[PDB]
């Protein structure tokens, strides 16, 4: 299982200097052995075999070098310690005793399995004992993905190993939006090529003026013809000597992308910066490339009736329950309340069992079903739950669900599900609460010390299988206006929460041949068809089969909980495999692994999508490492994530390597951190800080703490420990800001210090998803010609309420900046000081529009002078998003959309330059006419963000457990509304809290 | 008329109908103003309410033309007979949400008050809850970790008993060895290390059994912390609704926009 804790041995964070070791002898013989808690274990070896001829039977010993070390530890594996070069506090053991074995079986292979146990954070063998047939399947058959990828990945072996590790940072149009074209002089920018020359460091700057179209190679040609028509050929030729990488990080322009198309040009022109590129040798890259292989693993070397010939309805039997954990001095009876589903929709109204007393769980009751069994669809599951009822007050009984399951009513090989079951299951989700839990996970709880529910399934004399693709095929080919082409395009163009009407449905199910003109409707059409039968379903597959792609941004849809068909799933997924690219994969990733959860079986073709890409792609591969990696403590995914990320470890190349490093470097963080929270609560904080230091000047500890890769960017290298410019913040669970080297050669050029906030003790996926919607926000706004400009800064959650975060240079919260009402212009003022004065009141306005449309949209947690805060730049930047949407319905009853960000007359005196009737002015009505457009480009991309939000209801987040929470959105942006309605809402809203000012 | 109409909830939302309409049979149904401005009555059918529009034109009302029915009322009561079954296949209009059958305390200082203490209430049982569920997570999280220590543990003494018959397998020869050699002192020195060795296998199988009572502790506490939580949330659901409904009465009673 995962570690208990974070420290050195069990309940000890550190070891003392000196620390006694049993160690146990192959002759038999125990040595006590004083070791010094950094010691190598070539050392501890060696000091013990010296020892070793001290005590009885020495003459059965061989040679030192015979050996090596095998103990116990903190997640309970007995591990044998091949890496001798290792030290002893960074062992992880359970107890200080060391067992002397001479190594048997595959080094290698044993190896490779410490490593990927390592970075996943448990011991691979635990997959080997799973008994679990779809989990065994699961390792062997995804393999395929594994071996795909890498053979993939060595075609042209120095330039597609490259285009793995360091892909192409570009966007997904090379289109130009108009607004940034004319930052550029006459269609063409102004770029600095940088060289280091052998035989002396120093620089040189060819600065260039070339057209933004120019690909890198063209670009590498202009750069040879200005440094030096009859050489011509030369530079045809030596322009595959040379490749492009960003200044001060490891971005690199390896394949044929228009330069403007590449995020750190495109970037660059839009902020009117230079953008510094450093030309070095291709053979000075694909040298450093390592071969990375592929091996099989061990496990991979090693060993009917039709569902429509059944002529019944459906019935499951409830036997019994173990225990239920309830005061009968409270609660009256309980009862196992049970429904049929697809995705979140019962396919029958559900049935209870009888009230029994919970003292004696036993119904042993057989529940019949208003579905006749050939009528199921292939994702049909059983959602239960054992509830509690009591009738003490009233005729209105209570209802509290105790504890809940899902079972998948067709196997992980379209077997209908017969025979006896034992399903243990799982604590009610916070906040839940229904009786009945559809979003949950499948599966029994794993954790046998939990209330078990005996079930049982009806035989068939034999074994019930679902139908092939053809017999399906059979049944649907047997089964079969002006104003009517305008109210389908209609529907076709409302939300996805938006109510259907029966007559609706009818519409849009007796039209579903038109339909496939316009393709945007198949969700809508999708929810028109009656799951509860197969003669409507056989129809939908045929549809599906031949139905034309849609957008990756409508595709995405189809993979949410309330679309479970795997055919379903499946053009979804093709979608995505022809059209998503790889900038719209990296950035809506967090939905893409979330909704591996929704997925009814381990092996699936989005799993396998995925993979693949993260296998193809090294930038990919770190986040979904990432993502998965931050959930392997919720029981609830650890098997699913754990075969997934074992699978990605054994394929990822060199990358894990890194990886580990950066695992390794997290774990001090958070044993650090771990002994500041428990053992030094109750401290001072210069006394706190003197043991910070301590600490981190430790060899073991700057071994681990430097060198490594950002986890928020693994193109940002983080080289030496910068410790005097380490700080604990004096705030809110007290994060560490912590200061690293950049080791890039001309790091001058972009930042010569790398800070990350790192907060142990508070969950940070909520404020991780609202700094990815404000990315998806700035990009909807950037490609629709506003530069409303926020500072998205990297936040990523590395585990059970620990993450990192990245620090705001150059920024100061209000509050500290009011050190009167003029005080934040004055700031700003002598911050900016000439003729730059008026591109800082320009970024201020424009990231105020921004924030303001953005804050009132999501329902951001109320703002305050710590909670904004401005950079020397003009540039705002909000901080904390813990929480959103309506997040104070709970507390408070009252039905109310908030400005969270309110515009002070501060606020106002500086867009204003100034002026005394900041309403009044021209700079403001430039300022609510920036929002007005803001407000209606996140509207008119309102599906996308109603599907991304839709996408996270199974995560667990305490805002975000069902639709209805995403009604807020839908609210905000006055979908029920027209254009002019929303625009004449989003108005009063902003006059209500403003009190007057936002004329039309 | 369909303002007396208890089915009738006027300027009601889908998300609170959903509520009015969660776990129960079909039959059970709603008329409301549309989610526009024209109205949509909400049904229970097959553990779903389906939403069906009532279309008006030229002061006729149906669900589908012709439009026969003259007023909203006259064609809930013609379905509340006669039954949805020969309209598109199904059930009839059989459970009206009645807006009277729920309490009208007199004066607005008086629902001021009772809400001020019932907001009041909420908020203390919330505070007890949410200190509940932080225990309740706590005891559950140091369990898990207790039952990986306890596999640590068990690992660990298999390797010191392994050892013991590794020191017994060996050892057994050279005793015999030892006492024909006449070696008594290094008989004693195999003997020193095995004692030395099921000392420390007996401070290791201590160390388990106390870890293990303290897990029989905790299981203990968490089954006492569940009982309690389970006990609150239902009442915690209701006050919230109670409060919600005070708020909502005042609302209006009150001057509105
Ligand atoms: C000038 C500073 C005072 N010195 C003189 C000591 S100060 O106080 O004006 C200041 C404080 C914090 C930041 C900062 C920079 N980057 C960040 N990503 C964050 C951030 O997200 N914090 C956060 C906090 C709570 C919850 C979630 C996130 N906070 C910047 C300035």
């Amino acid at each position: 299982p995962p570690r208990p804790s974070s420290g050195e041995l069990w309940g000890i964070h550190l070891m003392p200097p000196r620390i006694l070791v049993e160690c146990l002898l192959p002759n038999g013989m125990i040595v006590t052995l004083e070791c010094l808690r950094e010691a190598t274990l070539i050392t501890i070896k060696h000091e013990l075999f010296k020892e070793a001829r001290k005590y009885p039977l020495h003459q059965l010993l061989q040679d030192e070098s015979s050996y090596i070390f095998v103990s116990v530890t903190q997640e309970a594996e007995r591990e044998e310690f091949f890496d001798e070069t290792r030290r002893l506090c960074d062992l992880r053991l359970f107890q200080p005793f060391l067992k002397v074995i001479e190594p048997v079986g595959n080094r290698e292979e044993k190896i490779l399995n410490r490593e990927i146990g390592f970075a996943i954070g448990m011991p691979v063998c635990e997959f080997d004992m799973v008994k679990d047939p779809e989990v065994q399947d699961f390792r062997r058959n995804i393999l395929n993905v594994c071996k795909e990828a890498v053979d993939l990945r060595d075609l042209n072996s120095p330039h597609s190993r490259a285009m793995y590790v360091y892909p192409p940072n570009v966007e997904s149009s090379p289109e130009l939006p108009k607004h940034i074209y004319n930052k550029l002089d006459k269609g063409q920018i102004i770029v600095v090529i940088w060289v280091i020359v052998s035989p002396n460091n120093d620089k040189q700057k060819y600065t260039l003026k070339i057209n933004h179209d120019c690909v890198p190679e063209q670009v590498i040609a202009e750069a040879i013809r200005k440094k030096t028509e009859q050489l011509k050929l030369c530079v045809l030729e030596y322009q595959g000597k040379y490749i492009l990488k960003v200044c001060g990080c490891d971005e690199y322009f390896l394949e044929k992308y228009p330069l403007s198309q590449y995020k750190y040009i495109r970037s660059c022109i839009m902020l009117g910066r230079m953008p510094n590129l450093m030309l070095m040798a291709k053979e000075s890259l694909y040298s450093q490339l390592p071969m990375d292989c592929f091996t099989m693993p061990s496990y991979s070397r090693r060993i009917t009736k039709s569902l429509w010939v059944i002529n019944s309805a459906l019935r499951i039997k409830i036997l019994c329950a173990t225990y239920v954990n309830v005061n009968i001095r409270d609660i009256d009876k309980i009862y196992v309340r049970t429904g049929i589903y697809h995705g979140g929709e019962p396919l029958c109204d559900n049935v209870n069992t009888q009230r029994v007393p919970c003292s004696n769980p036993r119904w042993n009751e057989w529940l019949n079903y208003d579905i006749y069994i050939p009528d199921l669809p292939r994702a049909a599951r059983l959602c239960l739950s054992i509830c509690s009822v009591k009738g003490r007050k009233g005729a209105k009984e209570e209802h509290c669900p105790l504890a809940w399951g899902n079972i998948n009513l067709f196997d992980y090989t379209d077997t209908l599900v017969s025979g006896k079951m034992a399903l243990n299951l799982w604590p009610v989700p916070h906040g839940l609460e229904d009786l009945l839990n559809p979003i949950g996970v499948t599966g029994s709880n794993p954790n046998k010390e939990t209330p078990c529910l005996e079930l049982e399934f009806d035989w068939f004399s034999s074994v019930v299988k679902f139908p092939d693709m053809s017999v399906i095929e059979e049944h649907a080919n047997w089964s079969v206006r002006e104003n009517d082409k305008e109210q389908l395009k209609a529907i076709s163009t409302r939300d996805p929460l938006s109510e259907i009407t029966e007559q609706e449905k009818d519409f849009l199910w007796s039209h579903r041949h038109y339909c496939v003109t316009i393709p945007e409707i198949l969700p809508k059409l999708l929810l028109s068809v009656k799951w509860n039968s197969r003669d409507e379903v056989a129809q939908m597959y045929c549809l599906v089969k031949d139905w034309p792609p849609i957008k990756p941004e409508q595709a995405m849809e189809l993979l949410d909980c309330n679309y479970p068909d795997p055919m379903v799933r499946g053009f979804a997924v093709r979608c995505l495999e022809k059209y998503l690219t790889d900038d719209k994969l990296s950035q809506y990733l967090i939905q893409l692994v979330q909704v591996l959860k929704y997925e009814q079986y381990l092996d699936n073709l989005l799993v396998r999508f995925l993979l693949k890409k993260a296998l193809t792609n090294q930038r990919i591969g770190h986040f979904f490492f990432w993502h998965l990696k931050s959930e392997m403590h919720n029981k609830t995914v650890s098997q699913r994530f754990g075969l997934l990320l074992e699978s990605y470890c054994r394929a990822c190349g060199m990358y894990l390597k890194h990886l580990n490093r950066q695992v390794e470097a997290m774990e001090k963080l958070i044993n650090l951190t771990d002994i500041l929270k428990q053992e030094k609560k109750d401290e001072t904080q210069k006394v706190q800080m003197k043991f910070l230091v301590e600490q981190m000047r430790r060899p073991d500890f700057m071994d681990a703490l430097q060198g490594f890769l950002s986890p928020l960017n693994p193109a940002h290298q983080l080289g030496n420990l910068r410790l005097e410019e380490c700080e604990i913040m004096s705030s809110a669970k007290r994060p560490l800001k912590l200061n690293w080297e950049n080791p890039d050669i001309m790091s001058e050029l972009l930042f010569q210090n790398n800070i990350i906030m790192f907060k142990n003790g508070d969950d940070l996926r909520q404020d991780m998803l609202t700094l990815q919607i404000i990315r998806i926000m700035e990009n909807i706004w950037q490609n629709q010609g506003l530069d409303l400009r926020m500072l998205p800064y990297g936040c990523l959650s590395i585990g059970d309420c620990v993450g990192l975060i990245e620090w705001v240079r150059n920024s100061h919260t209000i509050m500290q900046i009011q050190c009167n009402s003029h005080t934040l212009h004055q700031w700003l003022k002598d911050k900016n000081k000439g003729e730059i004065y008026d591109a800082a009141i320009d970024l201020f306005t424009r990231s105020c529009a921004g924030y303001c449309v953005a804050t009132f949209i999501l329902g951001i947690g109320d703002r305050h002078n710590s909670n904004i805060m401005v950079k020397d730049d003009g540039q705002l930047v909000h901080i904390d998003f813990g929480h959103f949407l309506d997040h104070k319905k709970k507390k408070f009853g009252y039905k109310r959309e908030r400005v969270p960000f309110v515009l002070t007359q501060d606020f106002l005196i500086v867009i204003s330059k100034g002026a005394q009737e900041c309403t009044k002015t021209r700079e403001f009505e430039r300022f609510q006419e920036m929002c007005y457009k803001a407000y209606l480009a996140i509207r008119q991309h309102a599906n996308l963000f109603i599907n991304l939000f839709s996408m996270m209801l199974g995560s667990g987040m305490p805002e975000l457990q069902s639709f209805d929470d995403i009604a807020y959105i839908r609210k905000t942006l006055a979908l029920d509304k027209t254009e002019q309605e929303a625009l004449e809402y989003f108005m009063k809203q902003m006059n209500d809290a403003h009190h007057g000012g936002w004329t039309t | 008329s369909l303002q007396d109409a208890e089915w009738y909830w006027g300027d009601i939302s889908r998300e609170e109908v959903n509520e009015k309409l969660r776990d129960t049979a079909d039959g059970t149904f709603l008329v409301r103003d549309a989610s526009t401005k024209d109205y949509t009555l909400t049904l229970r059918k097959g553990g779903n309410n389906k939403l069906i529009k009532i279309f008006h034109r030229d002061g006729k009302y149906g669900f589908s033309d012709p439009l026969t029915f003259s007023s909203v009322v006259e064609l809930i009561n013609h379905y509340r007979n006669e039954s949805l079954a020969q309209y598109n296949p199904d059930v009839k209009l059989l459970y009206p949400v009645s807006k009277y059958q729920q309490d009208k305390e007199d004066n607005i200082e008086a629902v001021g008050k009772k809400l001020h203490e019932y907001n009041t209430q909420f908020q203390e049982k919330s505070r007890e809850y949410d200190r509940l569920y932080e225990e309740y997570t706590r005891t559950s999280q140091e369990i898990q970790m207790k039952r990986t220590a306890i596999e640590a543990f068990n690992e660990t003494i298999k390797i010191f008993e392994e050892q013991c018959q590794t020191q017994e397998r060996y050892s057994k020869e050279y005793i015999e060895k030892f006492k024909r050699e006449g070696n008594e002192k290094e008989i004693q020195r195999i003997m020193h290390n095995y004692d030395k060795l099921k000392s420390r296998i007996s401070e290791i199988i201590d160390s388990r059994r106390r870890l293990e009572e303290d897990l029989k502790k905790q299981a203990a506490e968490y089954r006492e912390i569940d009982k309690r939580m389970n006990s609150i949330k239902p009442d915690l659901i209701q006050l919230r609704k109670t409060r919600d409904q005070y708020l909502m009465w005042l609302t209006q009673k009150g001057v509105r926009q």
